[PDB]
RNA sequence: GAAUCUCUUUGAGUGUAGUAUCUGUUCUUUUCAGUGUAACAACUGAAAUGACCUAGGCUC
C-alpha cells in the first residue's frame, strides 16, 4: 500500500520524500503535517492526500510561501564539452540560453568566514559554477561603448561585454 | 461492578454476616475485582442474606459461595470498604446475552 | 408524509437489525434507538414494536433482543399513557413464570422500571379489572406482577389494593389471586416482610374463612411463606390465626389437613419454649396417623413438620430414637423413594437435620442397610445421607464396628457406580478426612482397588479413580505409608499418556497432591524426568489438562526450581506465553502466577526480554497478561532490576508497547505494597510523557499508575513530585469517554490522599461553582468524591469568611 | 468567502467599545 | 449512557447517606448550610476544640457550649437569642 | 534388534459496554420575538419594496 516507501518518524531530523508530509510521530500513528491529522492506515493516509481540505492547506501554503522570501582589462577564455555528453539533452529546453555572467560580493557564502571582495560568476545549466576574484575596485568599466541600444538580454554587463561562441562553444568574456 | 456498568449494588447498612464467593470469583475484591493482598471481610445486610440467596457468590449471584470475600487494601484505604452492602442485584446484559446466544 | 415516513421507515429498519441482523449492525443500531428514542414517538415506538412479541414464530433469542429494546426505552422516555402500560405489562407478565430464572430475571426488570415510569396510580387501575378475570392462566401471571409492583413502589402503597380484593365479597377469584399476592410480596421482600406482616395479615385472617376450599388452602399456603420468611419474631401477629388452624387440622383431612400443618409446623421455631412443646405434642399425632398417606403433598408436608419439629428443645432426642425414628426410616427409605429426586431431597435433608439431635452413630447405624441394598440409584441417595451428616457431626461417635461397615458399603457402592458425581468423592472424602488416623487398617484394600480401576477400559471410571487418590493422598501421608505412596505416582506417571484428557487432567491432580505432600528427594520418577515429558502436555489443549499441568508445573516451581536445567525452563515459558491465548480465565491466571516461581527459579532478565517481545502483537489478552506477569516478575525478582529494563522499553514508537509497558508499571505497583517509594522519582518523568500524549488512552492508563502509586505511597514524605502529577493531571477533569473519566477521577482520589485534602482543594473552589455549568458539572463531581473521603477533614479549608458567607460561625474567630 | 469560518471563530460580528472613538470590532 | 444512568443513582444514595453533596447547581444558601453543619460539628465533637470554645467564651459549664452548637445547627436559633 | 544397497542434506474465533481517527455531502439571504448558551452557536414563528444624493442619510 505505501509503495514500499520509508516514512520517516518526525523526531528523526531530515532520499527525497515522495510527498513531504504525512509522517509517524512519536507514537505509532500517520500524521499529515499541515493538516494536522492522524491517520490509523496508509489507505486512509491516501484518502486525506485525495481529500478536499488536504488540497485547501496545500494551497494556503502556496500563497503563504508566494507572499515572502586607454587602460587595462581582463578577458576570461571558458571552452565546454566537445559533444561528449551533450548527446544525451536536446529538447530545446534553454538549449539556446547562453552562459551567464554575474559580479557577486563576497558577504555571502556557505561558510561565511572571510569576505570583502567581488567575483566574476559565470554559469551553465548542467556545468559547475566558475568564479574569478576581482580586487581592484574597477577595471575595465568603461562608459557608453556602443550607441545606446536597448536589448537588455540579461543586464548591461552580458550585452556590453560577452560573446558566445556557440559553435565552438567557446564563451569569451571581457 | 468495577468492568460492567449495567450492574447495581445494594449499598445498605452491612449486618454480622459475612458475604461468600464462588470459586470462580474465589479471591476478589468486589469493589475494584483485584487480587492482590486482602484485608478485611465483607459483610452484609439482612435484605441480603435470608435465605438460598446467601449461599450464592456475592459478585456474579449465580454460582453457589464457598469462601468468605475480602475488601482489598486499597478499597480499604479510600473507604469504599464501609460504604454499605457490596452484593450485586441485577445480573447484568453480559450474561444474560452469553445464556440467549449459546441458547 | 415522505419526510417523517422516512422516519417511519427508520424504525422498521433499526427494529429489524436488532431482531434480525448481524452483531455489528445490531449493537449500532441499540446505541442509534437508546440516543434517538426520546426524538421518536413513543407512540410509534411502542406502537410498531408490541406487535412484534405476541406472535409464536419468534425464538427466545429473538425475544430477547426486543425486550431489551423495550427496557433501554422505558429508562429514558419516562412517562408513558396507560394503554401502553397494559400492552407492555399483557407482553412482559407471562415472563415471570417462564421455565428458566433468567427469562424470570428480565422480565422482572421490566415490570420494575415501569412501576416508576408509569407511576403507582395507573398500574393499579390496569389491575383491578384483570384480578376479576375468569381465566386462571391471566390471574396466575398478575399475581406474580402485582408482587413485583409491590416490591418495586413499597408494599405499604399497593396494601389498601391488596387489602380491597382480598376482602372483597364481589368476586372470588378476586379474594383468590389477592390472597397470592401476598404469597409472592412475601417471597420476593425475603426477611424484608416483617413491619408489613401485621397490614398484611388484615389480609389473610378473615379471607381464611371463606366458604371455598381452594381460598382455605391458599391462605394457609401464606401462612407458610409468611412464617418462614419471617423466622423467630412474627409470633406475636400469628396468635390471631394460631387458633382456627386447630379447629381446621382437627376436622377437614383430605388435601387441607396437609397446607394446615404446613402452616402450624412453619410457625413452631418462632414459638416460644413452653407453647412450642405443647403444638409440636399436638402435631406428632396426627404426623404418625397420616404415615402412610399416599399423597406426594401430605408426605412432603410430612416431612416438613418432622423437619422443623427436631429443633424444638422439648421434646428429647431419646423421645426420637424410641419411637419417631424407626417409624420414619422404614416407611421413607422405601427404594420408590430414590426414583423421583424433589421428594429425595426433603428425605435426605430431613434426615440430616434429624441427625444433630438423634446420635450420629444413630443415624449412621440406620443407614448401613440402605448403602448395602441392591438398588444403584436407592445407594446413591444413601450415600448422599451419609456425606452431609458426617459433614455436620463428624466420626467421633463411631465405633469400631460401624466405622468397618460404613467404609466396607462405600467401597462396594463405590465400585459399581455408573453417572458421573462427586457425592462419593466428597462422602468417601468426608469420612477419610474425618477418622483418617483411624483409616490405616482400611487404607490397603481401597488403594488396590484404585489401582484396579485405573486399568478399567471405560473413561468415567477411570476419572473418579483417579479423583479419589487426590483426597486420600493428605490421609495417606498421615498414615505413614511412603512406599504406596510411590507405587502409586509410579503408576500414574506411567498412565500419564492416556488418550481421554478428562481423565488425564485427574491424573496429574492426583499427581500434585502426591509432590506437594511427599518428600521431595524421595520421589521415585523422579521430578527432573517428570518435567520433561510434561512440557509436551501443554500443547494437549482442551482445559483441564492445561490448568492441572501448570499448576502442578508451578508447584515444582516452589518445590524444586534446581532440577530441570534452566534451558527446559526456557522452554517452559515459551510454551506458557504461547498457552496464555486461551480464552479461558484461571488458565490465564495460573499461567501468570507461574512466571514467579520460573522467574525466581531461573532469572529475571532472560524472561523479560521474552515477555516485552510478545508485547507488539496485536491482540489485547496476550499484551495485559504479559503486563500482569511483567508485575509479578518485579515483584518476585524486585522492581530495580524489571524498572531499566521497562523504561528502556517504553522508548520504542510502537503505541501498544508503550501502552503495555504504563500497565505492566501498573500492575508492578499494586503488587509491591510499600515499597514503591524509592521507585518514584525515576518514573515521574515517564508519567511525565504519559500525561502529556496525545491520544486519550496513555492519559488513562497513566493515571491508574498515579492510584496504585499515591494510595500506598502516601505519608512517605516525598509529596513534592505528586504536585507534579497532579499539575499535569488536573487539565483531564473535562475529558469525555467512561473509561478515562473514570481512571482520572480515581487518579484525582489517591492524590488526595497523598497531597491532603486542603493542597488538593485549593485547585477545586475556583471552578466549583464559575458560570459555564459544564465547568460547574465537572467538579462538582470531583468536590463528591473528596467530600465522600472526607468531611470533618475539610473543616478547617473551606474558603469562607464573615463577609463572604452570611452566618458564618462567629467562634472560629474567638482566640484566647 | 470562509463563509462559516468567521462565525466559527466569532469575527463578522458586530461590537462596539465606548473608550475608543465608541470604536467598533467584527469579533471578540 | 447506562453508566451516567447508575452515576445519578449513586448521586441519590451517597447524598442520602453523607447528606450535603453538591449535584451540579446547588444554591449558595444550600452549600453554606452544609459548611455550618461541618463545621460546628467539628466545634463540638473533638473535645480539644470544645475545650477551646468553652475556656475562650468562658461559659459556665462545656455542655452549655456544646448544646450551644448544636442548636446553633437550626436556621432559627439566631431568632431565638434575639427574643430573649 | 542386527546386517547390506540407493538417494537427499551438512561439514480468518466469539459476545457485552465504550472510545479514537480519516473520507463523502449541506452551509439559504436579511431583521424582529421566544427557547437555549458562560458568550456564541443551535432550535422555534412572522415580514422590504420603490425613490434620491455625495462608505454614509435628524432622508421620504
Ligand atoms: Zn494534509
Ligand atoms: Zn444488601
Ligand atoms: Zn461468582
Ligand atoms: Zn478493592
Ligand atoms: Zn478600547
Amino acid at each position: 500500500l505505501s509503495k514500499g516507501e520509508n516514512v520517516p518518524y518526525t523526531f528523526q531530523d531530515e532520499q527525497v520524500r515522495s510527498n513531504p508530509y504525512i509522517y509517524k510521530n512519536h507514537s505509532g500513528k500517520l500524521v499529515c503535517k499541515l493538516c494536522n491529522t492522524m491517520h490509523m492506515s496508509w489507505s486512509s493516509v491516501e484518502r486525506h492526500l485525495g481529500g478536499k481540505k488536504h488540497g485547501l492547506n496545500v494551497l494556503r501554503r502556496g500563497i503563504s510561501i508566494e507572499k515572502s522570501s586607454g587602460s587595462v582589462g581582463l578577458a576570461i577564455q571558458v571552452n565546454y564539452s566537445s559533444e561528449v555528453k551533450e548527446n544525451s539533452v536536446d529538447s530545446d529546453d534553454k538549449a539556446k540560453v547562453p552562459p551567464l555572467i554575474r559580479i557577486v560580493s563576497g558577504l555571502e557564502l556557505s561558510d561565511t568566514k572571510q569576505k570583502g571582495k567581488k567575483f566574476l560568476v559565470i554559469a551553465y545549466e548542467p556545468f559547475e559554477n566558475i568564479a574569478i576574484e576581482l580586487p581592484p575596485n574597477e577595471i575595465l568599466f568603461s562608459e557608453n561603448n556602443d550607441m545606446d541600444n536597448n536589448n537588455d538580454g540579461v543586464d548591461e554587463l552580458n550585452k556590453k561585454c560577452t560573446f558566445w561562441d556557440a559553435i565552438s562553444k567557446l564563451y569569451y568574456v571581457q | 461492578s468495577r468492568h460492567q456498568f449495567d450492574l447495581i449494588m445494594c449499598l445498605k447498612q452491612p449486618g454480622v454476616q459475612t458475604g461468600l464467593l464462588c470459586e470462580k470469583c474465589d479471591g476478589k475484591c468486589p469493589i475494584c475485582d483485584s487480587y492482590v493482598r486482602p484485608k478485611r471481610k465483607v459483610r452484609v445486610c439482612e435484605n441480603c442474606s435470608f435465605g438460598k440467596q446467601a449461599k450464592n457468590c456475592i459478585i456474579c449471584n449465580l454460582n453457589v459461595g464457598v469462601n468468605d470475600a475480602f475488601y482489598c487494601w486499597e478499597c480499604c484505604r479510600l473507604g469504599k470498604d464501609k460504604d454499605g452492602c457490596p452484593r450485586i442485584l441485577n445480573l447484568g446484559s453480559n450474561r444474560l446475552d452469553r445464556h440467549f446466544e449459546k441458547k | 408524509l415522505n419526510k417523517d415516513e422516512k422516519k417511519e421507515r427508520t424504525l422498521s429498519m433499526l427494529l429489524l437489525k436488532i431482531k434480525n441482523g448481524n452483531t455489528a449492525s445490531r449493537r449500532t443500531s441499540m446505541r442509534i434507538l437508546t440516543d434517538k428514542a426520546v426524538t421518536f414517538g413513543p407512540e410509534m415506538i411502542f406502537n410498531r414494536l408490541l406487535p412484534i412479541l405476541l406472535d409464536r414464530s419468534l425464538e427466545d433469542q429473538e425475544r430477547h433482543l426486543m425486550i431489551k429494546t423495550i427496557d433501554r426505552v422505558l429508562y429514558q422516555l419516562g412517562d408513558l399513557t396507560k394503554p401502553y402500560v397494559h400492552k407492555i405489562l399483557v407482553v412482559a407478565a407471562p415472563l415471570l413464570i417462564d421455565e428458566d430464572p433468567m427469562v424470570r430475571s428480565t422480565g422482572q426488570e421490566i415490570i420494575t422500571n415501569l412501576s416508576t415510569v408509569a407511576g403507582l396510580k395507573t398500574i393499579l387501575t390496569v389491575m383491578r379489572p384483570d384480578i376479576e378475570n375468569e381465566d386462571e392462566y391471566v390471574r396466575n401471571v398478575t399475581s406474580r406482577a402485582a408482587a413485583v409492583v409491590a416490591k418495586a413502589l413499597g408494599v405499604n402503597q399497593l396494601l389498601p389494593f391488596i387489602n380491597a380484593a382480598c376482602h372483597s365479597r364481589k368476586s372470588w377469584k378476586a379474594r383468590h389471586t389477592g390472597i397470592k399476592i401476598v404469597q409472592q410480596i412475601g417471597i420476593l421482600l425475603g426477611i424484608g416482610v416483617l413491619n408489613h406482616l401485621t397490614g398484611l395479615m388484615s389480609c389473610i385472617k378473615d379471607c381464611l374463612m371463606d366458604d371455598h376450599v381452594p381460598v382455605r388452602i391458599v391462605t394457609a399456603h401464606t401462612l407458610s411463606t409468611l412464617a418462614e420468611n419471617s423466622y423467630p419474631y412474627g409470633i406475636e401477629v400469628f396468635n390471631v390465626v394460631l387458633e382456627p388452624l386447630w379447629k381446621g387440622i382437627r376436622s377437614h383431612r383430605g388435601k387441607v389437613l396437609s397446607s394446615f400443618l404446613k402452616a402450624v409446623g412453619s410457625m413452631i421455631p418462632l414459638m416460644d419454649p413452653e407453647y412450642a412443646g405443647y403444638y409440636t405434642t399436638e402435631a406428632m399425632r396426627i404426623i404418625r396417623r397420616e404415615f402412610d398417606s399416599p399423597d406426594d403433598e401430605m408426605k412432603k408436608t410430612i416431612l416438613l413438620v418432622l423437619q422443623k419439629c427436631s429443633a424444638v428443645e422439648s421434646i428429647t432426642p431419646k423421645f426420637l430414637r424410641e419411637e419417631i425414628a424407626p417409624e420414619f426410616f422404614q416407611k421413607f427409605w422405601v427404594r420408590r423413594v430414590a426414583l423421583d429426586r424433589p421428594l429425595n431431597k426433603v428425605v435426605t435433608y430431613t434426615t440430616v437435620t434429624l441427625a444433630k439431635k438423634l446420635g450420629c452413630s444413630y443415624t449412621i447405624d440406620k443407614l448401613l442397610t440402605p448403602l448395602r441394598d441392591e438398588a444403584e440409584p436407592f445407594r446413591t441417595m444413601a450415600v448422599h445421607a451419609v456425606t452431609r451428616t458426617v459433614n455436620l457431626l463428624g466420626t467421633a461417635d463411631l465405633d469400631e464396628r460401624l466405622e468397618t461397615r460404613l467404609i466396607d458399603a462405600l467401597l462396594i457402592a463405590f465400585q459399581e457406580q455408573t453417572n458421573s458425581d462427586s457425592i462419593i468423592f466428597k462422602g468417601f472424602g468426608a469420612v477419610t478426612v474425618s477418622l483418617d488416623i483411624r483409616m490405616k487398617p482400611f487404607l490397603a484394600p481401597i488403594v488396590s482397588t484404585i489401582l484396579n480401576h485405573l486399568k478399567h477400559k471405560t473413561p468415567l471410571v477411570r476419572q473418579h479413580a483417579a479423583d479419589l487418590c487426590a483426597i486420600l493422598i493428605p490421609v495417606i501421608k498421615n498414615c505413614h505409608e511412603f512406599e504406596m505412596l510411590n507405587k502409586l505416582n509410579i503408576i500414574l506417571y506411567e498412565s500419564l499418556g492416556e488418550v481421554y484428557p478428562e481423565v488425564l487432567g485427574s491424573i496429574i491432580n492426583a499427581m500434585y497432591c502426591i509432590t506437594s505432600v511427599m518428600d521431595l528427594d524421595k520421589l521415585q520418577p523422579p521430578i527432573n524426568q517428570i518435567l520433561p515429558t510434561l512440557t509436551p502436555i501443554l500443547r494437549n489443549k482442551h482445559r483441564k489438562v492445561e490448568v492441572n499441568t501448570i499448576k502442578f508445573v508451578g508447584l515444582i516451581g516452589k518445590l524444586a526450581p534446581t532440577y530441570a536445567p534452566p534451558k527446559e525452563w526456557m522452554r517452559i515459558c515459551f510454551e506458557l506465553l504461547e498457552l496464555l491465548k486461551s480464552t479461558n480465565k484461571e488458565i490465564r491466571r495460573s499461567a501468570n502466577a507461574t512466571f514467579g516461581f520460573i522467574a525466581e527459579a531461573i532469572g529475571p532478565h532472560d524472561v523479560l526480554v521474552a515477555l516485552l517481545n510478545n508485547l507488539k502483537v496485536q491482540e489485547r489478552q496476550l499484551r495485559v497478561c504479559t503486563a500482569v506477569a511483567i508485575g509479578i516478575v518485579a515483584k518476585v525478582c524486585g522492581p530495580y532490576n524489571v524498572l531499566p529494563v521497562i523504561m528502556n522499553e517504553y522508548t520504542t514508537p510502537e503505541t501498544n508497547v508503550q501502552n503495555g509497558v504504563l500497565k505492566a508499571m501498573s500492575f508492578m505497583f499494586e503488587y509491591i505494597g510499600n515499597m514503591s517509594k524509592d521507585y518514584i522519582y525515576f518514573i515521574t518523568p515517564l508519567l511525565e510523557d504519559a500525561l502529556t500524549d496525545r491520544d486519550l488512552v496513555h492519559r488513562q492508563t497513566a493515571s491508574n499508575v498515579i492510584t496504585h502509586l499515591a494510595l500506598n505511597c502516601s505519608g512517605t514524605g516525598h509529596e513534592d513530585a505528586f504536585i507534579h502529577l497532579m499539575n499535569l493531571l488536573i487539565p483531564n477533569i473535562f475529558e469525555t469517554s467512561p473509561h478515562a473519566i473514570m481512571r482520572i477521577l480515581e487518579g484525582l482520589e489517591a492524590l488526595s490522599q497523598a497531597l491532603g485534602p486542603g493542597l488538593f482543594m485549593n485547585y477545586i473552589w475556583a471552578g466549583l461553582f464559575h458560570p459555564a455549568k459544564n465547568v460547574r458539572k465537572a467538579f462538582w463531581r470531583v468536590y463528591n468524591n473528596m467530600y465522600v473521603m472526607y468531611q470533618d477533614a475539610m473543616v478547617p479549608f473551606y474558603p469562607v469568611t464573615p463577609d463572604n458567607n452570611e452566618e458564618y460561625i462567629e467562634e472560629l474567630d474567638l482566640v484566647l | 468567502m470562509p463563509y462559516w469560518l468567521y462565525k466559527l471563530h466569532g469575527l463578522d460580528r458586530e461590537y462596539r467599545c465606548e473608550i475608543c472613538s465608541n470604536k467598533v470590532y467584527n469579533g471578540r | 449512557m447506562a453508566e451516567k444512568q447508575r452515576q445519578l443513582k449513586l448521586q441519590k444514595i451517597y447524598k442520602q447517606k453523607y447528606i450535603g453533596l453538591g449535584d451540579e447547581s446547588t444554591t449558595r444558601e444550600q452549600w453554606q448550610r452544609n459548611v455550618r453543619n461541618d463545621t460546628l460539628n467539628t466545634l463540638q465533637g473533638h473535645s480539644a476544640s470544645l475545650e477551646y470554645v468553652s475556656l475562650s467564651r468562658g461559659d459556665l459549664s462545656i455542655r452549655d457550649t456544646r448544646i450551644h452548637l448544636l442548636k446553633s445547627m437550626s436556621p432559627g436559633y439566631k431568632a431565638y437569642l434575639r427574643e430573649e
